RNA sequence: CCUCGGCCGAUCGAAAGGGAGUCGGGUUCAGAUCCCCGAAUCCGGAGUGGCGGAGAUGGGCGCCGCGAGGCGUCCAGUGCGGUAACGCGACCGAUCCCGGAGAAGCCGGCGGGAGCCUCGGGGAGAGUUCUCUUUUCUUUGUGAAGGGCAGGGCGCCCUGGAAUGGGUUCGCCCCGAGAGAGGGGCCCGUGCCUUGGAAAGCGUCGCGGUUCCGGCGGCGUCCGGUGAGCUCUCGCUGGCCCUUGAAAAUCCGGGGGAGAGGGUGUAAAUCUCGCGCCGGGCCGUACCCAUAUCCGCAGCAGGUCUCCAAGGUGAACAGCC
RNA sequence: CUGGGCGGCCGGCGCCUAGCAGCCGACUUAGAACUGGUGCGGACCAGGGGAAUCCGACUGUUUAAUUAAAACAAAGCAUC
């Protein structure tokens, strides 16, 4: 598993043709966006809910999205 | 601590007094550290029989079984120098 | 007396260019506040030209007569002074101590020492400076 | 106190059966089999007792999946010789060659004058 | 057809020697690091370039462009930084040569890390309450592989020049062949945080359907202190030896420079860097492992190689509970 | 272990100096009083000793299934 610290890098990873799904998890302190690729599961940790809702809207179309509720 | 046994006190009474006395001289010389003639530091220990090593300049020298220099070696080295000098001059 | 004058050939004892031959451009026997030890700015050869024989063509000789250079400051303790001396007129305004703060200027100092060395190499003088030390 | 068992069919405390204790997310203690400790390269000079610097101490077969920078130092005789003996051979090569030129000149001048 | 070229000879020989690379959770009547879920990894292949990044895109002479920035010509460019130790994501190269790792005894003494034990509190459940005891018992996680930081080690470097000798260990031991002091560098990092990760596991309290839903939900999975303690492991440093404690596959680094590439393109050869695509065949695997699955005519007080190892007493892996 | 004249600090103005104050902590040793029907390493664990003689120097080994010994080996000595 790889940890990505930039939103721009996360969008690049999500738009890879290798990417299979985006799993959003909500915790008590942060929201984690996980993109599953061939080799690594890339996780982005966001501590602001305002930026979290923005990322959901900007997620690439067609890519499967699962909410871990 | 001891009167006369010295280093061969590790053998107790287990061998003869004369055998312990003879090995006393050899065991002192075989475990002593000598001054290295190459670097000048007193670190010339014995690796094995006939092998002497310096732990500072990392020089290994062929020497005696228990002493660094045998008397036969010193005489031969001095004699070879005399024979070489006679050949040259 | 002193012998670490400009023009002397030195052997680099440490670093990347360990074993390479260089020439003292400027010498600072005292300590600058930046570096309190004695040091010298040198220009040297990173890649020596390859040997050329009468059997090679002109294009091959030209391609094999190319020099890669380096410009550095060295502690004297990392230099081995040599009796040999090379008087190449390196432009002092291009080869300076200030060349190290700016990458662009470093390329200028590298290119100038490169060009001068190629001219001196082709003329056949200072044969020792352009041979690679075999160690 | 929980007691452990081997995870493999080798029941002997050999050099290839070394293990360590790890606590799992299931709150259980299990054995993890450990790799042998690697050693960094020893200098080609033959006189330096210590290992070389700047090279990873790994087992030899893993060495082929590392990059070259992890296996060498940026210097002549980089990942095979120490800096101290590389310095000594630069000076030893230069000074012996200097003596050879001096000897040749001395014997040439002596021959010419005699 | 030239050039190179020693097999210092076939082959067999270890389910405890060497030998790349997997670990958490769940699942059976009986399997499981092998099945399912999840997260990784090694080796091999990719020719007809899989995509990026690197190589590798500068300088001089002028002209136009208000000037920026473009047109022509010429010359470079097989990377770069640090005084150094060495560092950075790659950073061409054959025959040949040198070296390393694999690859080394036994014993002792110290130190680091972990597991276990211990002590003080906070939760949840349970036991006792004839009298006391704010008590007694249980339980109170974060795999590999990456990233960062502690911590340990260093005969690694730079300044500098020490006697009124100093530094220092339990012991030693160290220094003009460079002490102490200051500042750096490297290796290991099994520890901590982090991605994995709480979604899972466990504890406890409830609500469902029906024999099973990895059902659903609430709360929690906390804060500290100790030590010549035991075990494992990593280090450092010694003692002993007329005893010096494997070999080979396999992998890597260096020396050299025979070669290859392209003339200024937005380019070439090349790349041990990042990601992407395909594959990994054959055999073993149940269970006993012994006062009943083995040998001794048997369920025979005999024999048969190992691993883990709690509390109290106490020198103890003694005996006793 | 920490400290030494809202938060800092430009400063003479302070002087920690028979090591002072506060906080933290584990394991022992020695001495004393008292006390029991002198019983207490209370179980468990756990050498009887001395004077001599013979043989072998010692450690080691041996007839598995009647002999563990003074037998064998051993270092040392000597000979070929
Ligand atoms: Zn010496």
């Amino acid at each position: 598993p790889r940890k990505i610290e930039e939103i721009k890098d996360f969008l690049l990873t999500a738009r890879r043709k290798d990417a299979k799904s985006v799993k959003i998890k909500k915790n008590k302190d942060n929201v984690k966006f996980k993109v599953r690729c061939s080799r690594y599961l890339y996780t982005l940790v966001i501590t602001d809910k305002e930026k979290a809702e923005k990322l959901k809207q900007s997620l690439p179309p067609g890519l499967a999205v699962k909410d871990l509720k | 601590r001891t009167k006369k046994v010295g280093i061969v006190g590790k053998y107790g009474t287990r061998y003869g007094a004369s055998l312990r006395k003879m090995v006393k001289k050899i065991e002192i010389s075989q475990h002593a550290k000598y001054t290295c003639s190459f670097c000048g530091k007193t670190k010339m220990k014995r690796r094995a029989v006939g092998i002497w090593h310096c732990g500072s300049c990392m020089k290994t020298v062929a020497g005696g079984a228990w002493t660094y220099n045998t008397t036969s070696a010193v005489t031969v080295k001095s004699a070879i120098r005399r024979l070489k000098e006679l050949k040259d001059q | 007396g002193k012998f670490m004058k400009p023009g002397k050939v030195v052997l680099v004892l440490a670093g990347r260019y360990s074993g390479r031959k260089a020439v003292i451009v400027k010498n600072i026997d005292d300590g600058t506040s930046d570096r309190p030890y004695s040091h010298a700015l040198v220009a040297g050869i990173d890649r020596y030209p390859r040997k050329v024989t009468a059997a090679m063509g002109k294009k091959k000789i030209a391609k094999r007569s190319k020099i890669k250079s380096f410009v550095k400051v060295y502690n004297y303790n990392h230099l081995m002074p040599t009796r040999y001396s090379v008087d190449i007129p390196l432009d002092k305004t291009v080869v300076n101590k200030d060349v190290f703060r700016d990458p662009a200027l470093k390329r200028k100092a590298r290119r100038e020492a490169k060009v001068k060395f190629e001219e001196r190499y082709k003329t056949g003088k200072n044969k020792w400076f352009f041979q690679k030390l075999r160690f | 106190v929980q007691r452990l068992t081997y995870r493999r069919r080798l029941s002997y405390n050999t050099a290839s059966n070394k293990t360590r204790l790890s606590r799992t997310p299931g709150n259980r203690i299990v054995y993890l089999y450990t790799k042998k400790v690697g050693k960094a390269p020893k200098s080609a000079c033959g006189v330096c007792p210590g290992r070389l610097r700047g090279v990873r101490a790994v087992r030899p077969k893993v060495l082929m999946r590392l990059s070259k920078t992890q296996k060498h130092v940026s210097r002549a005789y980089g990942g095979s010789m120490c800096a101290k003996c590389v310095r000594d051979r630069i000076k030893r090569a230069f000074l012996i060659e200097e003596q050879k030129i001096v000897v040749k000149v001395l014997k040439a001048q002596a021959q010419s004058q005699k």
